[PDB]
RNA sequence: CUCGAUGUCGGCUCGUCGCAUCCUGGGGCUGGAGCAGGUCCCAAGGGUUGGGCUGUUCGCCCAUUAAAGCGGCACGCGAGCUGGGUUUAGAACGUCGUGAGACAGUUCGGUCUCUAUCCGCCGCGCGCGUCAGAAACUUGAGGAAACCUGUCCCUAGUACGAGAGGACCGGGACGGACGAACCUCUGGUGCACCAGUUGUCCCGCCAGGGGCACCGCUGGAUAGCCACGUUCGGUCAGGAUAACCGCUGAAAGCAUCUAAGCGGGAAACCUUCUCCAAGAUCAGGUUUCUCACCCACUUGGUGGGAUAAGGCCCCCCGCAGAACACGGGUUCAAUAGGUCAGACCUGGAAGCUCAGUAAUGGGUGUAGGGAACUGGUGCUAACCGGCCGAAAACUU
RNA sequence: AAAUUCCUUGUCGGGUAAGUUCCGACCUGCACGAAUGGCGUAACGACUUCUCAACUGUCUCAACCAUAGACUCGGCGAAA
RNA sequence: CAGGUGGUCAGGUAGAGCAUACCAAGGCGUACGAGAUAACUAUGGUUAAGGAACUCGGCAAAAUGCCCCCGUAACUUCGGG
């Protein structure tokens, strides 16, 4: 327990699936352009957990064209649609920031 | 953050493939360049024939930047590289075509051109 | 624990885990133990955490003092003797009183024991 | 026309609003108060209200401060404090043995919050007030984070007062102003004000409505 | 940096009457039939046999 | 003036002041259409960038900017730092001298000593004072800090103008730089946290662990401290004015801003906002509490003793802290520790079992280990207690 | 235009976004020159000078941690 | 008294080694201590993004590092580099 989780109580959310470090994730963004409100899908692989309840973010990293990039969302925040888990991964550390300087085949992630 | 002497790669096929920083636009005394903001620069490698040459000053808006950017939702954009696209006077990319990802900040900074030709705003 | 906030005791801290080992396989081998009043404060919540795998006593909980204490002899003791005695309090194992400082460098002194 | 309260800080949270935007928030107790003495010009020269804030037992407070709330009627309290109101306008809406509860700000109101910062102990030159220091290398002997110098040459013979040297820094009245009202929430008694409110987790916060907005 | 003068004696003796020592405050404890004076802060060793009285 | 020593240029760090104003602010004249300008007058509140070359100062250049001001203070600042230049001894080139040597001619090399006594400054305590002893909240005499500014849109392609061009005044959005508080996020740090791993010794050996090798190395990391992170500030409105524009109006039947009298008027000045502040010796105000004894003497606004209200010391500690102080707590107690449960960090323990020739892999099991943050629990230490501390009157 | 060039940051080319230093020439050598040697030269240099890759707290711009002092307590106890 | 002093003997595991690491036989803990998260100084450590923009000058720090195997320029006194 915490002496704030009667404030942050109201603001979490339910359909948000059991992902871990290593799962590969698609994140469903909401996106203003102009006055559209589309939804953008973002396929990667979840690098990380920062807990903490309403404060807790995840990571997710995707190679786009010749180029890594990395989103930091946070979970149960209201630009996210739904996730849904496509692959689970079998990893060893919590963090995995070695694939910061993996590509190709050695940036690669076991399949249970 | 790119600040002067950084170097940056190039994203799109004017024919130079790295410039280095010069000022940051914006202010006096400016230090840091973000996503978005406009760099004079000085072109330190180039293709052979292309259409720039080996020490000539442009400007250019980076495009991808390694540090962080807090959109104002709570979530961030990280690149693993530092990328800048040279432009006209009026804000027109001066190449034909923009290579890699960009970042969505260029659309509140109104880079619409830059925007159209890049494969994928993020 | 908690840590030192501050410099640690005896200079280095590959020192004090020595100090802080060699003064619980005294206390458990006595019951009683002279020493400064801040090598002592700083025994408390360090030794009291080893009785307490005492208490648990499985293999696991064993292991975990053999650890910390480099003595087989005061292992068999706290896990027999120490462990089993304490089985019925709530922690609070030992205590501190203070002895009159010691002539030389004015270091004030104090004793720590078990309950009973 | 100028609404105060006396509170504890609470620690931060992030909530997000309906734009989908974060807002970092401090949660502020603004707890129960009671006003124990109401300040006239005809009596005082001034104008103002008290606040009694803070739960304590009946027996750690002294006779000369518990009479004092024996004439107001009210139980003892830890804190007391006073809220500086303009030459007028006190005992039309302030009554002795009233309760002023969280539900005096609405939300989108521009607060004003004081209170005490932190403590930074004795503090240095490069730390208190921003001085850039020496160089690191290329020869600097022993001077990487001293003031360098502190006043002319013989004329004049003497350091000007107010030369920033170093000392104790902290533990001072510190008010943040203009900070937004996200959510009042009269079911718990907790303001969340948005941004940083100065002082330690469990500290003492006055919130008083801004003037500057 | 040196001493520029020799300190007078009424300076000499303003500062030096300040290097006093502080004392302590005694409290009554009978063991053993006999009345004695410890600190406070020794009252629980003066009752189980620990403070040699000399 | 200094030779029984007053350390020299530049740069770094830290400043303070002047105005002969670079920017921003207010104006008169213009050979001021408009936009930009020129010139003079008022104004020092803040701001006045980063690089290349040179020992440089200065200066040229590059890219910006609202602008890249000029000066004093031992050409401010070496018991604060630098030592590249000048200005010791080595050596060389050119030139001069028969030579020894010499050269505001050049060139490479070349020790920067000091534990702060005094005033000064920055902080923090002890003492007494404030006509009894105390506690709480306070008024503000007088001070400190802060003071910067851009781009785009609308008004408007309007006024102005042959066109090209292109506004005043008002309204709005978003920034740069700088200061403050803060730790939710992002990021840094992590010497009693978790895991992998090399060398070696040891725990009798196996299995499991430890000591030491920069915390041995490596991958992570909550709390605290932090900035690269977050939020916020420099606002609005009055007063008295500078230059300058006036109104009414004489001396001087006219005219004149002035001699009588009254206005408008700037980032300067004073209030307003932030902070300190009754040692403001004119030592303040509103309150509540105790509101009381005894002895000695040369009977004195006299010495001691013992108390009340209340405080201090000791004790348990703190995100308060150099020591002191400040804050919380002391059994009618959750103040620190232990303990129990969460949170969070690590990422799947040991033992047993199954699969494999084995290295290793699966299962029991979001396992085990663990510190700071949160809540219950009266188990250990906060005790069987010492030291201070309350009144002549009198005049109107 | 030099370990020699005062005028001088000579002029011109190269390098740099920008080069009083550097490399290339020019010859108006204040004051070059042939054993107080002239002009070159592979290897070699804790020598002087300039450029570049790689790398970094050198810096933009600093932050945190451990230890030895500084600080507190007890002993001894100087100095200019 | 952190400086100076000639020869002799010289173990184990890792290692090319009398380097270095941890150990044997054998010595020693060496002569003020005890505490405490101040600034500041020393001696070490790590560092986002940038990578000489610092500076008289890459000073200091960081970096490269070992064995086996491919491969290796101008220039040269034919050896080298
Ligand atoms: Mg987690
Ligand atoms: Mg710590
Ligand atoms: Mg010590
Ligand atoms: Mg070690
Ligand atoms: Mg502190
Ligand atoms: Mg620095
Ligand atoms: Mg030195
Ligand atoms: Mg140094
Ligand atoms: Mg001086
Ligand atoms: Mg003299
Ligand atoms: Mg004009
Ligand atoms: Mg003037
Ligand atoms: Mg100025
Ligand atoms: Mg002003
Ligand atoms: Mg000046
Ligand atoms: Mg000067
Ligand atoms: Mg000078
Ligand atoms: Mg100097
Ligand atoms: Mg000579
Ligand atoms: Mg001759
Ligand atoms: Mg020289
Ligand atoms: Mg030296
Ligand atoms: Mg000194
Ligand atoms: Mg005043
Ligand atoms: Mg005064
Ligand atoms: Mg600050
Ligand atoms: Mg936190
Ligand atoms: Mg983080
Ligand atoms: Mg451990
Ligand atoms: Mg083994
Ligand atoms: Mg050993
Ligand atoms: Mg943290
Ligand atoms: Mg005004
Ligand atoms: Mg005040
Ligand atoms: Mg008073
Ligand atoms: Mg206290
Ligand atoms: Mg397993
Ligand atoms: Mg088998
Ligand atoms: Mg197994
Ligand atoms: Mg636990
Ligand atoms: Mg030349
Ligand atoms: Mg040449
Ligand atoms: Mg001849
Ligand atoms: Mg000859
Ligand atoms: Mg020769
Ligand atoms: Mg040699
Ligand atoms: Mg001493
Ligand atoms: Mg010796
Ligand atoms: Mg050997
Ligand atoms: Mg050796
Ligand atoms: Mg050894
Ligand atoms: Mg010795
Ligand atoms: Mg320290
Ligand atoms: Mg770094
Ligand atoms: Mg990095
Ligand atoms: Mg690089
Ligand atoms: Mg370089
Ligand atoms: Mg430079
Ligand atoms: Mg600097
Ligand atoms: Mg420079
Ligand atoms: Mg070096
Ligand atoms: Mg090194
Ligand atoms: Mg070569």
């Amino acid at each position: 327990m915490n002496r704030l989780d009667f404030v942050d109580k109201p603001s979490l959310r339910d359909d948000i699936p059991a992902f871990n470090p290593g799962d590969t994730i698609n994140v469903h963004v909401k996106v203003i352009e102009g006055a559209k409100e589309r939804l953008q899908v973002f396929k990667g692989v979840v690098i990380r957990r920062q807990g903490g309840g309403i404060r807790e973010t995840f990571t997710v990293r995707k190679e786009s064209y010749g180029v890594g990039v990395e989103r930091t969302f946070p979970v149960h925040s209201p630009n996210i649609d739904h996730i849904e888990v496509v692959t689970r991964g079998d990893v060893r550390r919590a963090k995995l920031y070695y694939l910061r300087e993996l590509r190709g085949k050695k940036a690669k992630i076991k399949e249970k | 953050v790119i600040q002067q002497e950084s170097r940056l790669k190039v994203a799109d096929n004017t024919g130079a493939k790295e410039i280095l920083c010069i000022r940051v636009l914006g202010g006096s005394s400016r230090r840091y360049a973000g996503i978005g903001d406009v760099i004079v620069a000085t072109v330190k490698d180039a293709i052979p024939g292309g259409n720039v040459k080996r020490g000539d000053v442009v400007k250019a808006v980076v495009v991808r930047t390694v540090k962080e950017r807090r959109r104002p939702d709570g979530s961030y954009i990280k690149f693993d590289e530092n990328a800048a696209v040279i432009i006209k006077p009026d804000n027109d990319p001066r190449g034909t075509r923009i290579f890699g990802p960009v970042g969505r900040e260029l659309r509140e900074k109104r880079f619409m051109k830059i925007i159209s030709l890049a494969p994928e705003v993020l | 624990p908690k840590p030192t906030k501050g410099p640690r005791l005896g200079g280095s801290s590959s020192h004090q885990k020595a100090i802080l080992a060699n003064l619980a396989t005294s206390l458990f081998e006595h019951g009683r133990i002279t020493t400064t009043e801040p090598k002592a404060r700083a025994l408390r919540p360090y030794a009291e955490k080893l009785i307490t795998h005492a208490k648990k006593g499985a293999l696991h909980n064993r292991r975990e003092v053999l650890k910390k204490l480099r003595d087989k002899d005061v292992v068999h003791t706290l896990f027999a003797e120490i462990g089993p005695f304490f089985a019925d309090r709530d922690g609070g194992y030992t205590r501190i009183i203070k002895i009159e400082a010691r002539k030389g460098d004015n270091a004030p002194m104090a004793v720590i024991e078990l309950v009973r | 026309a100028r609404k105060g309260i006396l509170g504890t800080k609470l620690g931060m949270t992030q909530v997000f609003d309906e734009s989908n935007r974060v807002v970092p928030v401090t949660v502020v107790k603004a707890g129960p108060n009671v006003v124990t003495r109401i300040r006239t010009p005809e009596r005082d020269g001034y104008s103002a209200v008290q606040l009694a804030y803070g739960e304590i037992s009946p027996r750690k407070v002294n006779k000369p401060l518990t009479g004092q709330y024996t004439a107001a009627g009210v139980n003892p309290r830890r804190y007391l404090a006073e809220l500086r109101l303009d030459d007028s306008d006190a005992a039309t809406e302030y009554q002795v043995g009233q309760e002023l509860t969280a539900e005096i700000f609405a939300d989108g109101s521009y607060v004003d919050v004081t209170g005490t910062s932190k403590g930074k102990g004795f503090a240095g030159t490069m730390k208190r007030h921003g001085f850039r220091g020496q160089g690191a290398s290329h020869g600097a002997q022993a001077v990487h984070r001293r003031p360098g110098s502190i006043g002319g040459c013989a004329t004049p013979a003497r350091v000007f007062k107010g030369t920033r040297m170093a000392g104790r820094m902290g533990n001072d009245r510190v008010t943040v102003l203009n900070l937004l009202v996200h959510k009042v929430d009269a079911e718990n008694g907790v303001l969340l004000i948005k941004g940083a409110v100065p002082g330690r987790t469990g500290g003492l916060v006055m919130v008083r409505s801004a003037i500057k907005r | 940096a040196v001493p520029k003068r020799r300190k007078s004696r009424s300076n000499t003796r303003s500062r030096r009457s300040q290097w006093k020592a502080a004392k302590t405050e005694l409290v009554g404890v009978t063991v053993a039939g006999h009345a004695h004076k410890v600190p406070r802060r020794l009252l629980k060793a003066a009752r189980l046999g620990l403070i040699d009285f000399d």
